[PDB]
RNA sequence: GGAGGUAUG
RNA sequence: CGCAUUAGCUAGUUGGUGAGGUAACGGCUCACCAAGGCGACGAUGCGUAGCCGACCUGAGAGGGUGAUCGGCCACACUGGGA
RNA sequence: GGUACCUAACCAGAAAGCCACGGCUAACUACGUGCCAGCAGCCGCGGUAAUACGUAGGUGGCAAGCGUUGUCCGGAAUUAUUGGGCGUAAAGGGCUCGCAGGCGGUUUCUUAAGUCUGAUGUGAAAGCCCCCGGCUCAACCGGGGAGGGUCAUUGGAAACUGGGGAACUUGAGUGCAGAAGAGGAGAGUGGAAUUCCACGUGUAGCGGUGAAAUGCGUAGAGAUGUGGAGGAACACCAGUGGCGAAGGCGACUCUCUGGUCUGUAACUGACGCUGAGGAGCGAAAGCGUGGGGAGCGAACAGGAUUAGAUACCCUGGUAGUCCACGCCGUAAACGAUGAGUGCUAAGUGUUAGGGGGUUUCCGCCCCUUAGUGCUGCAGCUAACGCAUUAAGCACUCCGCCUGGGGAGUACGGUCGCAAGACUGAAACUCAAAGGAAUUGACGGGGGCCCGCACAAGCGGUGGAGCAUGUGGUUUAAUUCGAAGCAACGCG
RNA sequence: CCGAAGGUGGGACAGAUGAUUGGGGUGAAGUCGUAACAAGGUAGCCGUAUCGGAAGGUGCGGCUGGAUCACCUCCU
């Protein structure tokens, strides 16, 4: 994926300050978490150190342009419910009506924002920790199937599959 | 486990207990048995009143009470504020509140409430420590 | 011992399935022979033969990839199990995936899809999800 | 080149 | 509803014959026969509680409550009797 | 009740407080205070610059209310049916046998208990939900519906579960033919070595330690030769080798005896799996009775070491270690990994078989079972790692876990001669305890290297007199600063 | 005849209280040692027995969740 054509929203999830410990002291570093995406399906995350904040969130978000995902969106809502599990992230992903919202927690909810998806149900049932549950969340984004192709690799029509 | 075992022998629930133990026990002098029965508050007799060091880091000497409720039990309970009339025999009411760094001081003296004086030149937040409002 | 082999045939299919083998090959019964011929009619696996012999007989199935070798059935899951039966209403069968997946129940008209089985307003035992 | 055995602060 | 750190309980007890009694079937009571009945699918014992429509909470499954109003039950200083 | 409601006149006049403002969390400054006074739901504030204490100003959240406490649900997937786990974080019973129970291979017929389905009946009113209407609105009130059950009566379907009958052979077992094995019990036998006893030769120490001593020795030790007594254990073989359910089993021979593996398809034809409670087995220590007792060795004595040394070290040494019977029933009883079954790349050793390929063979190569190791895909895991011997993918059954202490404790019960074992809490208390991995630091860990670091030398200091600085003390003041290296002829 | 209450008696069960006593928990700075963490300076831990002011020591058996250096197999 291109991310000059998209039109790159940033979000910034978090700021970890993390240390190494060296002889004397210490030398703290920040590890800048960034989600982005065009609001139209496409989503990503990137992470970047650095010694000064501002260059960590700049680092975050050349990693996260690089790593983009097509989010399969039918409508304002994702196709299916889905389970993203990462490690001991582990975020449920439903279905909603339209006018329901996004409803999810922190990290999750910045993913399905910037991925442009209006109407979703999601619950955290592992850990809350702002990479992982973000992992997880593209990890089950990423397996969403659309109906359409679902079809095409059936050998059937959208009228058989859905009935 | 299996479904099997869950037959025979179901969950069970974590027995999840009172911060307040002496609030939720009654009595009854006629069969001179605790009741159960929960209350936002409680009466009492002082029968010792004194100071306590905290535990570390903190440092103070923490104005508490011995308390004897009217339900027997005997509670330590802290007196919050700057200064207070409490001696032996001043009837107190107490009600719940943990007083983190004082061991076993479960309860807090409710100020204002029966003997104990609201607290003296107290201006901002009074309603929690039972001073009216001055002119 | 052996205990539900309905599951351990949707397991081979699974595990065949997670290696991208070709074909697989389960000892046949009348109801695993059924439940593999949905399979084909619902267009998750390639082909079905029943080989017959002196014992039991075997399932010859042949796996369904698209191009990209991507693998036509994600997951499958057994339901109803030997020590907890899962039987449905006619109005509660369960849709699969919001749909895209399918759902294979036994009932007295016979061992049917969730779709079959909900135009004919029939319930039975749930026996696996296919998605 | 890697695994297994045989005094106070 | 809880407890197995409660495992055996029962002797009109469980059936039968007959009689008595009841608005009425019935060990409901008696007399005489037999030894049966209940229990690990939790009897018995201990503890706890009026039950419900409903009320609070929760996405739901559930959890808690059983005040006001309605239904049923039980009680009327304590025990028994008519 | 002259209440509601209506009309008229006068008057902004009588009618705003509570909590909070460090983060979670919307809302910051000044002063006082100086680990005191106090605050606190949690992290935590406060020890002479407090946005956390108290006050004041301002701001924020609510508002005739506002806070605190108490109780219930949620968040809590934190008892996980929905919806969790048990290699190392809490959690697999020490292991087997097995009653009840749970679960169960393939085909066909039948039945209709479970299962699905049609109709009928019923689930009061109020309440919740939907739609209307009346109180000036709202609360509230009223009308009409909807909704609600492992519900009952009566028909139908037969795929699955259950019951019955008849078949099938893969599971399981039997027969038949082979194979290995420290599997067990009993009875014998053998060689080495230690100790002791007797004797010959022989003389001054032997033994022991970091160094010594206690101890043994001229009463002839230790050393050396021959023979004998007795007890315990079985070098080499010997191997992530074998066998066993586990504990465990290692000299040889014989007696009795269990299990596993391979081939065969002769036979039975689902006869199977798991298994609470129960029964049996279960290292070492320990216990009872009676034997035995070389070596070893709790306790204990003495010699050392040490500030002390109720220890490590040394010289002795009792129970015990051994045997028979009985009891105890616990281990880091460990693979910290329950049993059964099936499925899912390979490479490479090794143990016991079978079949074959060129053969007298040897052998090499190929295949196949069943074990036992290493590496390593997919997959799994927090990571470390596991990976056809799973910690992967599944299904059946059993056990167990729900923060750390209190505590494997108290009470009760069962068992035991006793020691104690099994079962097994709570009050109270903390906001952690913990797993894996990372960076450094450290080690009386290892490796490598360097330095007036040591070594190889030279001359000093510490002693004396005095100069100077410092400490202490004395002063009216003995001005102030510097305090291991890195303060002290220093500013 | 049946029959409440009451009386006598011995047990069962539950609670309260009790001289004295036993550990346990928690506490801004106490005393004695230094047992564990590195090879923690005698590797540690588990069961058991015995001994000792105290941590603990020792014996028998077991485990690696043991450091350092040598040797035999396995794997790369």
């Amino acid at each position: 994926i291109d991310p000059s054509k998209l039109e790159l929203e940033e979000r910034l999830v978090t700021v970890n300050r993390v240390a190494k410990v060296v002889k004397g002291g210490r030398r703290f570093r920040f590890a800048a978490l960034v989600v982005v995406g065009d609001k139209n399906g496409h989503v990503g995350f990137g992470t970047g150190k650095a010694q000064e904040v501002p260059e960590a969130i700049r680092k975050a978000v050349e990693d996260a342009k690089k790593n983009l995902i097509e989010v399969p969106m039918v409508g304002t809502t994702i196709p299916h419910e889905i389970i993203g599990r990462f490690g001991a992230g582990n975020i449920l992903l439903k279905p909603a009506s339209e006018g329901t919202g996004v409803i999810a927690g922190g990290p999750v909810r910045a993913v399905l924002e910037l991925a442009g998806v209006a109407d979703i149900l999601s619950k955290s049932l592992g850990s809350n920790t702002p990479i992982n549950m973000i992992r997880a969340t593209l990890q089950g984004l990423s397996e969403l199937k659309r109906a359409e192709d679902v079809a095409k690799l059936r050998g059937k029509s959208v009228e058989e599959l859905l009935g | 486990p299996t479904i099997n075992q869950l037959i025979r022998k179901g969950r069970v629930s974590k027995v999840e207990n009172s911060k307040s133990p002496a609030l939720n026990k009654g009595y009854n002098s006629f069969k001179k048995e605790h009741t159960n029965v929960s209350s936002p508050q409680k009466r009492g007799v002082c029968t010792r009143v004194g100071t306590m060091t905290p535990k570390k880091p903190n440092s103070a000497l923490r104005k508490y009470a011995r308390v004897r409720l009217t339900n027997g039990i005997e509670v330590t309970a802290y007196i919050p504020g700057i200064g207070h009339n409490l001696q032996e025999h001043s009837v107190v009411l107490i009600r719940g509140g943990r007083v983190k760094d004082l061991p076993g001081v479960r309860y807090h003296i409710v100020r204002g409430a029966l003997d104990t004086a609201g607290v003296e030149n107290r201006a901002q937040g009074r309603s929690k420590y039972g001073t009216k409002k001055p002119k | 011992v052996m205990t539900d082999p309905i599951a351990d045939m949707l397991t081979r299919i699974r595990n065949a399935n997670m290696v991208r083998h070709e074909k697989l090959e389960i000892p046949a019964s009348k109801l695993k022979r059924e439940i593999a011929e949905i399979l084909k009619r619902e267009g998750f696996i390639r082909d079905v033969e029943f080989v017959e012999d002196s014992k039991q007989g075997i399932i010859r199935v042949f796996l369904k990839y698209g191009q990209n070798n991507e693998r036509v059935i994600t997951g499958l899951k057994r339901i109803s199990k030997p020590g907890l039966r899962v039987y449905a209403k006619s109005n509660e069968v369960p849709r699969v995936l919001n749909g895209l997946g399918i759902a294979i129940i036994s009932t007295s008209q016979g061992v049917l899809t969730d779709k079959e089985a909900r135009a004919k307003q029939a319930g039975g035992e749930v026996l696996a999800y296919v998605w």
